[PDB]
């Protein structure tokens, strides 16, 4: 009897590695979701006017409230910051499990029933409608009637809690669990950036849970929290949200500054240019994206000294991040480059992405420049070609590269290139003409928009059809790669030297790695790190 | 003023802080293009003549930084300078009041906006207010513009500044126009003072960006400047 | 920083002058071809001689490839070729281009 | 117990002839679960 | 006894540096002369025009 094992292999099991496949798998399920519903928002603007629907409103707000909802809590956080830390830092620390089992099993199973509940409060008569940042005086009984966004705060509420319950045990066990002779300073990159992000996460979102919960209650209790009748001011909410939304998308992108980082050297065969000084800066980003959070309110009407403080101190964020793509592209050169690597090529897409995006980022960070941009589709593309160039690509990176270590199989290179140039292709497309409709003076979130429009919303339609072509080659690739039995070596990404023969190295130079997780066999086993891995104190 | 298909500029406007502006843009983009074409030059070259087939040995053993690490710090930053002191001296001259001569209110509740001149009050006594409305798609005049059309069309005069008053009182609306470049937001219970110049006399137009629910998009805004004696026979109209 | 250009070499031929492990001499070799140092005269000779001395005959013709390799044009390997021809003909050498 | 993984953890078994038309048919409803979202606002309009 | 020959890595990153330097630059010159002024002069002589038909 299989049965019990398989569920207790399964589900009573709190294993790491058991943990993270399902992250995985979970974040596809909500992937998968939130690709439809974008496909479908943008195939209704794809022509002025009513257009596949009855106008429907109502149904529009819906649908993107859930798009960005569920695919910036539902797809990238946990699917990317606990699904590749908890399975691989214990891995490069040098620990053989977290510190807190219990709690590593009680965070993954929160996240199902709100899915389920998100679904229903959609599913609800009217549904949320105050979009992806929802506003209090919207959000009132008097707009809604029913349980439509009580249940939308209800699931973001208890998504941020087990988010945070999701980060404590990761830092004990990369603060307490490390190996011996292995300092704090000389961690890995990887690690060091996924702790800045579980500090940053957990000093942040309490301040979420509180102003949830008391702007919620104003729909139940009648509070006069932000009433503008009862004194409440709505600036306060919109202070509290962005004093959370602002770093939320660098602890997001974090990870995939740690991913790229440990792609480049490892397919590149050299190590990393200026370590100490690309972690410190890093540090200085971690501790300088908290002080600036009123970029988000440069049109609200707040006082001229406070929006020069608050201005003046966004243009700092580049030179760190600067001074990182420096560094990325003096390592590049020099050493040898295997351009033909799915993860090689994905590392490579990244940077001129995320590089064109920080541009449009500087862009807008004046109130002297946001008021001719601030709630068009230029901050659309924006945000957009940075988050979706950046935190996919890094997901799409790590999986391709570290595939084999979870399952222990071979993906097709063929189709993975395939896919990988036509998901470039599609998204450079998709986001490029909305950059011009942002500049012309037109704003976001419209289902219908004057005619002089309709050509470059046209050309991005089509792209977003060719996205769900890149979408089913992955599926694709992804079960032939389950199901095609390809065998994988201890360190599939280690070659000989220039000098090495093709007998000595074989028998003399093999079970070496830059890391920890390539030395053990690619599926790992249960108990590893029987005894602690001792270095030059 | 309007805008066009395949457009690739912002638009030909009038409106003192919207020159001023797209010289701000202008010299902007003329910064970033040189970075965003040297990266991209940097990441292409770096790649395409040192691919493995051609470079089987790799210089590993350079990983320190001695004068290029300042210079990182350096230039870049002297160029966040050069961006930020034109801005900041924009700023500085947009934060004044110059002499106050007349306002306007644009208090809008939902789906429709109503604008007051409450400045000529007098022994008449009637005060002049009206409604702007969407024009339906059928009822459009033969030539129109869809979606960018009101019935009751706002009236301003030339040459005149005027200290517009913005306000809301239900759900948060948007007062925008991209070609005075003047926004603000319409925040319920507090009163949002914004200012106005028109230099040519043609009809301008705008719309709401903060969405208000269903029909955010159904409220749009047009204001055309009046010669003196066209606005004072406007006013005597009513 | 540590060692300077000349001193590497120096400090490598004096390594090289007594290797009696393939091994070693594979790690010293390696190591030696990453500073951008083309190896001087002497330099590639004693690598020969160890060759010769830990009995292994492909490191000598990898030894000419990977010169050819790293330098920059066709003149300064033809002129290492012509100054080297000796000593390949003394130990009995075959080129790359020469052996197929 | 010390046993060796066979490289094999894909959480359901899987197989050419059979296993296809279920992966297939999962992937089809949760792709198009949206369709009947859209719908169900839609039904009695 | 020829001894040892460097500078290629120094020769090839000078060159790559002096060619971005030079294309970025020219690429931005060729906007700010062409985007920019020929706009403001056409504005200025607009204006102008307008300011004479006033009269
Ligand atoms: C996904 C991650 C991410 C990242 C990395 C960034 C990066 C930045 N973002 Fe952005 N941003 C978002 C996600 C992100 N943003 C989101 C989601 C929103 C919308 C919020 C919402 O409405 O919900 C948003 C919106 C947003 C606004 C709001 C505009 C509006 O709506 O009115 C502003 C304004 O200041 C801003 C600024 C910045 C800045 C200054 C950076 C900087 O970090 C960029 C720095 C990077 C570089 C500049 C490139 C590299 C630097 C160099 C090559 C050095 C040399 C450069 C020069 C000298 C030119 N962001
Ligand atoms: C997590 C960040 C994220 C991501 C990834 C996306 C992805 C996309 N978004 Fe979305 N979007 C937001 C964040 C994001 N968005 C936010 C915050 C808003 C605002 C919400 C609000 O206004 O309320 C928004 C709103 C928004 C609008 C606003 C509608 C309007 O204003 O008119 C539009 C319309 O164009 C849009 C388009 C897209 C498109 C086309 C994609 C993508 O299709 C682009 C290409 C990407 C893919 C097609 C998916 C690839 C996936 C894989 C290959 C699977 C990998 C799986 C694993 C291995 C686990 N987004
Ligand atoms: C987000 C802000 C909300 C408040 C924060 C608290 C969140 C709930 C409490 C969770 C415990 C926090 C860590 C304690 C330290 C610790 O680790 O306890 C140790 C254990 C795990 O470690 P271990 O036994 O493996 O250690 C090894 C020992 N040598 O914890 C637990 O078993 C937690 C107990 C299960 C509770 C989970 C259900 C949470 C309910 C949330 C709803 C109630 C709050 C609602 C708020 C509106
Ligand atoms: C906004 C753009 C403005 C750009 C302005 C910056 C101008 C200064 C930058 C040049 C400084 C570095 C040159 C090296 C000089 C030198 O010779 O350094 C000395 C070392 C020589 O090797 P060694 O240390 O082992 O010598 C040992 C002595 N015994 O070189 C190197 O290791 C170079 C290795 C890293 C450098 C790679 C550069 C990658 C791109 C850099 C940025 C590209 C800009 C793209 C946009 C224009
Ligand atoms: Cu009115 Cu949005
Ligand atoms: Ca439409
Ligand atoms: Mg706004």
């Amino acid at each position: 009897n299989s049965w019990w094992t398989y569920v207790n292999r399964w589900i009573f099991s709190t294993n790491a590695k058991d943990i993270a496949i399902l992250y995985l798998l979970f974040g596809l399920v909500s992937g998968i979701i939130g690709s439809v519903f974008s496909f479908i928002i943008r195939m209704e603007l794809s022509a002025p006017g009513s257009q596949f629907l009855s106008g429907n409103g109502q149904l529009y707000n819906v649908a993107i409230s859930a798009h960005g909802i569920l695919m910036i809590f539902f797809f990238i956080i946990p699917a990317l910051f606990g699904a590749f830390g908890n399975y691989l830092v214990p891995l490069m620390i040098g620990a053989p499990d977290v510190a807190y089992p219990r709690v590593n099993n009680f965070t993954f199973w929160l996240l199902p029933p709100a899915l389920m509940l998100l679904l229903i409060s959609a599913l609800t008569e009217e549904g949320p409608g105050g979009g992806w940042t929802v506003y209090p005086p919207l959000s009132s009984i008097t707009s809604h009637s029913g349980p439509a966004i009580d249940l939308a705060i209800l699931s973001l509420q208890l998504t941020g809690i087990s988010s945070t319950l999701g980060s404590v045990n990761l830092i004990a066990t990369m603060i307490n669990m490390r190996a011996p002779g292995l300092s704090l300073y000389q961690m890995p990159l990887f690690a060091w950036a996924i702790m800045i992000t579980s500090i940053l996460l957990l000093l942040t979102l309490p301040v979420l849970a509180g102003g949830l919960f008391m702007l919620f209650s104003d729909r139940n209790l009648n509070t006069s929290f932000y009433a503008p009748e009862g004194g409440g001011d709505p600036v306060l909410y919109q202070h509290l949200f962005w004093f959370f939304g602002h770093p939320e998308v660098y602890i997001l992108i974090m990870p995939a500054f740690g991913v790229v980082s440990h792609i480049i050297p490892s397919l590149a065969h050299k190590p990393i240019f200026g370590k100490e000084g690309m972690l410190w800066a890093m540090l200085s980003i971690a501790l300088l994206g908290l002080m600036v959070w009123s970029h988000h309110l440069f049109t609200v009407g707040l006082d001229v000294d406070t929006r020069a403080y608050f201005s003046a101190a966004t243009m700092v964020i580049a030179i760190p991040t600067g001074i990182k793509i420096f560094s990325w592209l003096a390592t590049l050169t020099g050493g040898a480059i295997q351009w033909s690597r799915v993860p090689m090529l994905y590392a490579i897409g990244f940077l001129i992405l995320f590089t064109i995006g920080g541009l449009t980022g500087v862009i807008l960070s004046n109130s002297v420049l946001d008021i001719a941009f601030h709630d068009t589709y230029f901050v659309v593309a924006h945000f957009h070609y940075v988050l979706s160039m950046g935190a996919l690509f890094g997901l799409c990176g790590a999986y391709y590269y570290w595939s084999p270590k979870m399952f222990g199989l071979m993906y097709n290179e063929t189709l993975a290139s395939i896919q990988f140039w036509i998901l470039f292709i599609g998204v450079n497309i998709v986001f490029g003409p909305q950059h011009f409709l942002g500049l012309n003076g037109m704003p976001r979130r419209i289902p219908d928009y004057p005619e002089a429009f309709v050509g470059w919303n046209f050309v991005s339609s089509i792209g977003s059809v060719i996205s769900i072509l890149s979408l089913f080659l992955f599926m694709y690739v992804m079960y032939d790669q389950f199901t095609s039995n390809r065998v994988v070596k201890t360190n599939p990404y280690l070659i000989p030297s220039y000098f090495d023969d093709n007998v000595i190295f074989v028998n003399e130079k093999l079970g070496v790695a830059q890391s920890i997780e390539w030395l053990l066999h690619s599926p790992v086993h249960e108990h590893a790190f029987n005894t602690l891995p001792t270095k030059s104190i | 003023d309007a805008p066009s298909s395949w457009a690739l500029y912002f638009q030909d406007g009038a409106s003192p802080s919207y020159l001023g502006v797209t010289h701000l843009n202008d010299y902007l983009m003329f910064y970033l293009t040189f970075i965003f074409i040297g990266v991209i030059y940097a990441i292409c070259k770096a790649v395409i003549e040192y691919n493995y087939n051609s470079h089987p040995i790799a210089a590993k053993y350079t990983t320190h930084g001695s004068i290029v690490e300042f210079i990182w710090t350096l230039i870049p930053a002297l160029i966040l300078i050069l961006v930020a002191l034109p801005s900041f001296k924009l700023l500085y001259l947009l934060d004044e009041v110059q002499k106050p001569s007349m306002t306007v209110k644009a208090i809008g509740r939902q789906w429709f906006w109503t604008y007051e001149l409450n400045d000529f009050v007098t022994n008449e006594n009637e005060p002049v207010s009206f409604d702007s409305y969407m024009v339906p798609e059928e009822d459009l005049e033969e030539g129109s513009l869809r979606q960018l059309e009101v019935d009751n069309r706002l009236v301003l005069p030339i040459d005149t500044r005027i200290r517009l008053i913005l306000t809301s009182g239900d759900v948060i609306h948007s007062w925008a126009v991209p070609s005075l470049g003047i926004k603000c937001d319409c925040i319920p219970g507090r009163l949002n003072q914004v200012s106005l110049s028109i230099d040519r006399e043609g009809l301008f137009y705008g719309q709401c960006s903060e969405l208000c629910g269903v029909l955010h998009s159904s409220m749009p805004i047009v204001v055309q400047g009046v010669s003196l004696e066209d606005f004072l026979a406007w006013l005597e109209e009513n | 920083h540590g060692v300077s250009l000349e001193e590497i070499n120096t400090k490598y031929n004096d390594f090289f002058s007594n290797v009696q492990d393939q091994f070693e001499l594979q790690r010293g070799l390696n190591n030696c071809f990453a500073y951008d140092i083309v190896p001087s005269s002497d330099v590639i000779e004693q690598a020969l001689r160890a060759a010769r001395r830990v009995n292994d005959f492909p490191t000598a013709v990898r030894i000419f490839e990977g010169i050819k390799v790293k330098l920059p044009t066709k003149e300064q390997y033809q002129a290492y070729v012509k100054e080297l021809k000796p000593v390949c003909n003394e130990l009995g050498i075959v080129l790359k281009e020469d052996l197929f | 117990s010390a046993p060796k993984p066979g490289s094999t953890i894909p959480f359901y078994i899987n197989k050419k002839p059979l296993p296809t038309l279920l992966y297939f048919g999962t992937f089809g409803v949760i792709f198009s679960i949206p369709f009947i979202v859209v719908k169900y606002h839609n039904r009695n309009l | 006894a020829v001894g040892p020959v460097t500078g290629m890595f120094k020769r090839r990153i000078v060159t790559d540096f002096s060619v971005t330097m030079i294309l970025g630059t020219l690429g931005a010159c060729y906007w700010w002369f062409g985007y920019h002024k020929p706009a403001a002069r056409q504005r200025e002589e607009f204006y102008v025009k307008l300011a004479a038909e006033k009269n």
